[PDB]
């Protein structure tokens, strides 16, 4: 697995080359920004209950056919799977928002998941649209502007907004 | 198939194919489309030099003289068929290859392997090659105007369902071809009248989570193994392995005479 | 590859935990170096050509006889000395990579595993390495925090060769 | 086999049990049995607590991502094992403990201490596990889908030092690896070096002398060397193990663990006075010819 | 294939919901990009010799080993291969620029690439060295302020790369 | 899936050409197109429980037999008016897909293909649904281009079941 | 595995035949030829090193793409599993030298060798080319006449470059 600054690495290497001042200087920007992504893994991290059971709880008021007897979320057993997966996935989000590289979560968790829930049966569509719940809770609980030093989160917060998007397309 | 399970399998661009066909009083620029597709599907996608380009074969399609169907015959007959496909290759390997091409399908059953190894033995390359292009399947199919297409992937009326499956060893992907002579990844399954798993586009992946050592890889080892230690249940078995562990689990299965028939990341 | 980043994860993903207290902490000790790491990257990057031939010719000087020797290994001819130049220039790129990452990782993957192999395998002394690490360490001119990591990791890779 | 004396040596229990074997299209039941299993050998039959468990690990043995072997393996480089038998042990602990979880016996000679100690040094811990679950002896007798289990009974390619050793790691069914009376210490560094053995002591319980382990230095030898020269008119010699001494008290009673050589016309003596002594004889043994 | 429209269709389908008023928003302000969008493609294409055989020059200047006799772009045949190869690239990577989505690089370009260049022996990190080149000049290209409508392209420009960045992790 | 991009791009590709202003062209006409698409899109959805509601009876009241006879594929029962709504739901969502895409595409990919089969399979009259996309015309309110797009899909799926 | 006399034992019990007079001579003539058979196996073996070291330098001075980096045989880790692989073919060559059969060779080394080497991404044929140098060599060093009863060892040279063409052969 890469974080942000071993990607750069490992391409510069297949390549027989020294870093570039431009990417050192990416790097130097990124560390600029490195208090920013430990608050918001440090927020995400702190309410991961929270966002998995309001995520879960949405997802089955919406799509009641997975609750009812016999949908895949029936039984306790497979209701706990489901929350476990929705868990995970987030777990393995704040992983890559913690190295800043989606290796992680690629190599990790999403690879070959589609595939997984195909044969099981579970509906990956239902996964993606909880996986997108738990992306918005997210998201607003990192850019809630109370108790913590104020400055600009944008650019922090499109990137974890592109690792829930992967953990969505990955299983749609 | 639909986009579910096109997009898992790498073939939505072989499902949204139009077949195209050699109409009447064609313009300059169709033609010129046709002749590329049929260099395209004849010669299995190989990049093309213009010194390989049958001028004369060209000519005539153009002028209308010959047919579609006569120009994919020009084509399959040509010696750059012969040098890519025949000289370097098993006959098994070409059989396959001129199905393929032609038919645009896998072989679906030993005989058909045996029927063209006759063929070929009885009257040679011509004579085999015509086989296919004067066939009731090329006919029905193509006629005479359109180009061949592949058509494994689409319930075919008289196939057998192993078709589908064995679609996935002959066609590779869209950015692929038969270029490497090789050997055929159907001979056992088609000598023993058999199946295997599908394994392409993404179907290959399984999960990693902790288990998948320190680079992330998983390899997927198919073998044939036997009771010649534990107690074996299956005469075919998969085994999901590390990269750290592969080394160890070959010398493992070769240990044991067990025979190795694919191995890929997982 | 060994860095706090990666490393950290790895930790706790064998547990099935969330990021805590301890992984924070990892990443803030990464940040307060990786400034200091950075800027000791550009300046070997930099002087990239003077560190690589110095060194080169510092082996040259302690061990004479690999200048005047006939044979596959040695540097009598100008194959010789181009592959010794090329391999001190890959050790010095690669501690830039460590510096870069902020850790032995790169060094691990990319150098140090299976070393002991090819000096063995091709007749290469390491102490003809050692010695020019030996001059980057001393010809760096880097200060500070700088210099120290950049010597952790010259050091590692004479330790691992000794 | 081992029959009359199974219950005692704290055996029974895995003589009525039979290798937790993983099926093709196993039933969930069949991944919980084995997950269970799979607990209970490769960490000792310690308690593990929920926020312990391999959660991760055991969605991939239930899906089969990983067969049983793989699990095994995941559990044995987990910061769960780690934490469990590497961080506080002794390397030549961890050894002994790998041979036990992992191949269900005890390490049979100092070759394997150096084999798994430099293995350690050289490549690190995860290395060295990999070298049990690849290794010929695991595939013969577990293979891909067999859980590890404790290998009492004679095999081929046994020794019989292994046989007495697994009685210095094993202690018996109610009782984990972290939970015996040496606690950390090595349990065969001595053996191993000196390629010597130890009578064997059975599990508490069934056995009244179980807490019998002899002391750093000052041990009475094995076998009887100079006959019965110094008893007098003696036939045979035997050696006892004694222990929970106390009665006398100290300093009367220095160690409350002895082990004595006496002839057998002393035997009667012997006994009565170890009973005054409030001791519990561990073990008697022939130690002359 | 997807463009920047179906692919929102296809996931909402496999949800049976209608877009959201933010998807349409959505794809509303990626209509207002339109016409950079069609620039940009313009301008790749209209230079898309020069990118390509510029691309090839560098290529071989950094990696003189693929050229030489016995090397993997040595003989005609291969040379020429290997310049259809980095056309058929960048030709493709337009196609994504022109329609918003990967899907087209995903579902034709890289599909089953990789292997190919295994089994012919193709040399994959340097197949994405010379798309890295191709990347470089093309982005200049695109970004060129003369003789064109001043504004700014960046998010268009920061997707082109991303199609470069896709083609050659896929044969790295 | 039919759109005037991805139909641009898969001839292009399949006569192995660059994209050139005939391509360009055909993208600019698209995005003449899209707001209007969009705008229909959005009033469609705002309206669909009345839309597919009032096809639902304007269906039941032109074919009262559906209401009244016994049977799998009738909706005399509760069930056979769910899937009765359900179906005229798919038919307004999908159309609603086409205005997004900027043609048939979704109708294509998603209702058309194979609807015949489905229809006689299960005894479903195709006139029941044409009743209900003539409600959706002349109740959807558009006007303009907006109109002129949506009313090309509705009779696209008019055409297709006549 | 089979050696010289069970290969011949397995095909006569498959056919309940006794051994022929004929195939008994044979084995004869094998026996008459074994201390030259012992000969070669001990001096490919005494030369290993030399044999491994000599084929891999030439083969990176024909193949320098091996050894750029990117490279497939670039980075110690890769360059020591290139030298270990070839030291594994030579070894399990000399086995079927030994034996004289190659069953220990198909069996225990090329099974599913290519696969894995496509799966990897290892250029099958570098391997192959690689092979090849080390079978020169060997047969160089079998047929030396210095020190060693003089005496035709073209028979049991054939049988070894045999070997060394199934592997070079199986790898590509
Ligand atoms: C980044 C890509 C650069 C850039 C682009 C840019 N273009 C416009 C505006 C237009 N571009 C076109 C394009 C064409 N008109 C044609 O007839 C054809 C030939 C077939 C093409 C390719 C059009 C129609 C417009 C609108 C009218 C105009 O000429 O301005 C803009 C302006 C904003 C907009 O959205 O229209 C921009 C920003 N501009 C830069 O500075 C970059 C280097
Ligand atoms: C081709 C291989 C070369 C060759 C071989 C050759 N060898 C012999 C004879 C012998 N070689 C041995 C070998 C050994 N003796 C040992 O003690 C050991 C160490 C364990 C070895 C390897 C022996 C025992 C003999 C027999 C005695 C003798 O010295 O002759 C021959 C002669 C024929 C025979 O079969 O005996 C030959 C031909 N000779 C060449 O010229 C080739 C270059
Ligand atoms: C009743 C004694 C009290 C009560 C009940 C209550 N339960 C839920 C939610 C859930 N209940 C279950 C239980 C099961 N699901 C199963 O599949 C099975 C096994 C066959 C069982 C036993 C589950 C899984 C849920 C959560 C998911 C779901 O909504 O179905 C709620 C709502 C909780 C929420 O946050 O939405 C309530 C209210 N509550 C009381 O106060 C009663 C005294
Ligand atoms: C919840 C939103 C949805 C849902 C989920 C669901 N998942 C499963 C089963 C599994 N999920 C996983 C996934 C992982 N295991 C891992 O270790 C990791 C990290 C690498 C992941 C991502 C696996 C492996 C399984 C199968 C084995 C297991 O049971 O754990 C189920 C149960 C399926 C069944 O029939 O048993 C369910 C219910 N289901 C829904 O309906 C939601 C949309
Ligand atoms: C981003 C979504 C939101 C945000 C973040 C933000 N944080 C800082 C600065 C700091 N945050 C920390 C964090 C911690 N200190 C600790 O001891 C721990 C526990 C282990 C944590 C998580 C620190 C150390 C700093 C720097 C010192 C300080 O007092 O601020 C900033 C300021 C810029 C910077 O990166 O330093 C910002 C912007 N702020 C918002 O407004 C968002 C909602
Ligand atoms: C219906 C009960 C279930 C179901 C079916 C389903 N099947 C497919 C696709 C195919 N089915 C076949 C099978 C055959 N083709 C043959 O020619 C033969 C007879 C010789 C058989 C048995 C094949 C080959 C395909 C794939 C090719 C093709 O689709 O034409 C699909 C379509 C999947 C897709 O994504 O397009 C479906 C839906 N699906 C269910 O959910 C039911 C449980
Ligand atoms: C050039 C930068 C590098 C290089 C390239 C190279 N490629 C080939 C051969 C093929 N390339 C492809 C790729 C495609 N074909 C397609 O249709 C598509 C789009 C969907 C792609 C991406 C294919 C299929 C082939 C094989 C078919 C054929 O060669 O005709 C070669 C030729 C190899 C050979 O002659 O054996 C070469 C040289 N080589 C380098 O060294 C550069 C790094
Ligand atoms: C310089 C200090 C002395 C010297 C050098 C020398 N080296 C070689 C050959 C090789 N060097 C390496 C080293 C590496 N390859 C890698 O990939 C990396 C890690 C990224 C390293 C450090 C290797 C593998 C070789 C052999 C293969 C190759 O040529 O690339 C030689 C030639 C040896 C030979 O037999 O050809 C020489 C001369 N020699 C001296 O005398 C200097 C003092
Ligand atoms: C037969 C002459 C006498 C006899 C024998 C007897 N032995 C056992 C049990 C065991 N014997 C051994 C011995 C060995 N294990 C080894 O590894 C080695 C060398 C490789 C030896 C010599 C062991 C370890 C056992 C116990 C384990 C097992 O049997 O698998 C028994 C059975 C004991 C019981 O059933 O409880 C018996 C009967 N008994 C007599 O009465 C004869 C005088
Ligand atoms: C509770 C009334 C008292 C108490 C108990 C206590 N026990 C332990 C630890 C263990 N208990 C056992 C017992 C068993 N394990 C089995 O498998 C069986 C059935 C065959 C039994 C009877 C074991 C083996 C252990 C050790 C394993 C482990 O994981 O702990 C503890 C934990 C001690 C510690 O954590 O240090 C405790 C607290 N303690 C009291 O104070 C009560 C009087
Ligand atoms: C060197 C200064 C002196 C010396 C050392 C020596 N040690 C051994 C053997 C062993 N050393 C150990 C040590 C450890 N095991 C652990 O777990 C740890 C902590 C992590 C340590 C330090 C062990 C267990 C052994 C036995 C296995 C092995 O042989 O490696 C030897 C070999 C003894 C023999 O007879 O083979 C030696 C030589 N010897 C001297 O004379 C020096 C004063
Ligand atoms: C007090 C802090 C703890 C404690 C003590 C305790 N000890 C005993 C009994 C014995 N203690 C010894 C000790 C020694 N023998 C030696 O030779 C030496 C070294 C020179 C020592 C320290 C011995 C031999 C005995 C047994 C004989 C005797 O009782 O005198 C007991 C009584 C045990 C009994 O079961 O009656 C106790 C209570 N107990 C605690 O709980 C404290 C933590
Ligand atoms: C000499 C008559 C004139 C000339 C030559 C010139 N050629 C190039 C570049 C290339 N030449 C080739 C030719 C071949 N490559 C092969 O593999 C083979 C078959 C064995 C041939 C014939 C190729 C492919 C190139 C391009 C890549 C490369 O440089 O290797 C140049 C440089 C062109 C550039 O833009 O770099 C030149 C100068 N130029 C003159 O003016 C002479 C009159
Ligand atoms: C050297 C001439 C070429 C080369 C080799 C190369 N191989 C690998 C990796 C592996 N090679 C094997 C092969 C075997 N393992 C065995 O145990 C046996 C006998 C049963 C064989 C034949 C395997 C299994 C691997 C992977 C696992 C492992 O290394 O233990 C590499 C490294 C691949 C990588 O790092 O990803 C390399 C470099 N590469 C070249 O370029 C030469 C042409």
């Amino acid at each position: 697995m890469f974080d942000v600054f071993t990607r750069v690495v490992s391409q510069a290497d297949a390549r027989g080359e020294y870093l570039s001042g431009s990417q050192l200087d990416a790097l130097s920007a990124t560390v600029a920004e490195g208090n920013k992504r430990i608050d918001s893994v440090n927020r995400i991290t702190g309410n991961a209950s929270a966002i998995v059971s309001n995520a879960a709880r949405a997802l089955f008021a919406e799509q009641p056919q997975l609750i009812q007897p016999g949908g895949n979320a029936y039984t306790s057993r497979r209701m706990a799977a489901c929350l476990r997966d929705m868990e995970i996935i987030l777990r393995y989000v704040t992983y890559a928002t913690f190295t800043g590289d989606a290796s992680v979560l690629e190599d990790r968790c999403l690879n070959g998941l589609r595939e997984t829930y195909v044969a099981l049966g579970v509906p990956g569509a239902s996964v993606a649209a909880g996986v997108q719940k738990m992306k918005e809770a997210a998201l607003d609980i990192v850019n809630d502007p109370n108790g913590i030093t104020r400055g600009d989160c944008s650019a922090i917060v499109a990137e974890i907004a592109g690792y829930f998007d992967r953990a969505a397309a990955a299983v749609a | 198939t639909s986009l579910v399970s096109a997009q898992r399998l790498g073939i939505v661009a072989v499902d949204e194919a139009i077949p195209l066909e050699l109409r009447s009083r064609s313009t300059e620029e169709e033609v010129d489309a046709v002749i590329l597709a049929v260099y395209r599907q004849v010669l299995g996608n190989d990049h093309l030099m213009s010194q390989e380009r049958l001028t004369s074969a060209e000519s005539l399609l153009r002028g209308r003289e010959i047919s579609v169907r006569d120009f994919v015959r020009a084509v399959a007959l040509s010696e750059v068929y012969r040098q890519k496909f025949f000289h370097s290759n098993p006959q098994n390997r070409f059989i396959e290859l001129n199905y393929k091409h032609l038919l645009g399908r896998a072989p679906y059953d030993q005989s058909e392997i045996a029927f063209h190894t006759d063929l070929y033995h009885q009257g040679g390359y011509e004579a085999e090659i015509n086989s296919y292009i004067d066939s009731v399947e090329y006919t029905e199919n193509f006629g005479d105007w359109v180009v061949p297409y592949f058509r494994g992937f689409a319930t075919q009326r008289n196939q057998k369902t192993v078709g589908f499956s064995r679609s996935f060893q002959v066609y590779r992907g869209y950015a692929t071809s038969d270029r490497s002579g090789s050997r055929s990844r159907l001979t056992r399954e088609l000598a023993r009248n058999t199946a295997s798993p599908v394994y392409a586009g993404s179907t290959a992946e399984s999960l990693r989570g902790t288990s998948a050592g320190s680079r992330n890889q998983m390899y997927r080892l198919q073998v044939i193994q036997g009771a010649a230690g534990t107690r074996v249940r299956r005469g075919k078995a998969e085994y999901l392995v590390s990269y750290d562990n592969l080394s160890a689990k070959l010398q493992q299965i070769n240990r044991q005479g067990d025979t190795v028939t694919m191995i890929s990341l997982a | 590859m060994k860095t706090p980043l990666t490393e950290a994860v790895s930790t706790a993903d064998s547990q099935g935990r969330f990021l805590s207290s301890t992984e924070l902490q990892i990443a803030f000790g990464r940040l307060r170096q990786a400034n200091a790491g950075l800027q000791a990257a550009k300046a070997l990057t930099d002087n990239a050509q003077s560190l690589v031939n110095g060194a080169a010719q510092a082996v040259y000087n302690k061990f004479p006889y690999t200048t005047q020797t006939q044979g596959n290994n040695f540097a009598a001819d100008q194959r010789g000395k181009d592959k010794c130049a090329r391999d001190i220039g890959y050790y010095l790129r690669i501690v830039t990579y460590c510096l870069v990452a902020g850790g032995t990782g790169p060094l691990d993957e990319y150098l140090i595993a299976g070393i002991d192999e090819i000096n063995r395998t091709f007749d290469l002394s390491p102490s003809w390495y050692v010695e020019a690490l030996k001059y980057i360490k001393a010809n760096h001119g880097l200060s500070g925090d700088a210099r120290d990591e950049a010597n952790s990791y010259l050091d590692y890779a004479i330790n691992a060769l000794s | 086999a081992i029959t009359t004396a199974a219950s005692r040596l704290g055996v029974a229990p895995y003589n009525e049990s039979r290798p937790v074997e993983l099926r093709p299209d196993f039933s969930l039941d069949d991944a919980k049995m084995v997950i269970r299993a799979v607990y209970r050998q490769v960490l000792g039959n310690d308690y593990i607590m929920d926020s312990e468990r391999l959660k991760g690990a055991e969605s991939l043995l239930t899906n089969g991502s990983i067969s049983v072997r793989e699990f095994v393996r995941t559990v044995a480089k987990s910061e769960l094992y780690k934490k469990k038998f590497l961080y506080n042990n002794f390397q030549t602990r961890v050894i002994e403990l790998n041979y036990k979880h992992l191949l269900g016996r005890a390490p049979f000679s100092e070759d394997e201490v150096i084999f798994h100690l430099d293995l350690y040094e050289n490549q690190g811990f995860d290395a060295d596990i990999d070298s049990y679950i690849d290794s010929v002896e695991y595939q013969e007798n577990f293979g891909e889908n067999i859980v590890p289990y404790y290998r009492f009974n004679n095999q081929v390619g046994d020794r019989t030092v292994g046989f007495t050793r697994m009685f210095r790691l094993y202690r018996g069914y109610a009782n984990s690896d972290r939970s015996q009376l040496e606690r950390s210490s090595s349990r065969l560094a001595t053996e191993l070096g000196q390629n010597t053995v130890s009578a064997i002591v059975g599990p508490s319980g069934s056995n009244a002398g179980w807490a019998y382990r002899p002391s750093r230095a000052g041990n009475t030898p094995a076998k009887a060397l100079g006959g019965t020269v110094p008893f007098g008119q003696a036939s045979k010699l035997f050696r006892v193990e004694i222990t929970a001494i106390s009665a006398p008290g100290y300093p009367k009673v220095r160690r409350s663990n002895k082990a004595v050589i006496v002839p057998f016309e002393q035997l009667n003596q012997t006994l009565q006075q170890i009973n005054r002594l409030g001791g519990k004889v561990a073990s008697i043994t022939p130690a002359s010819l």
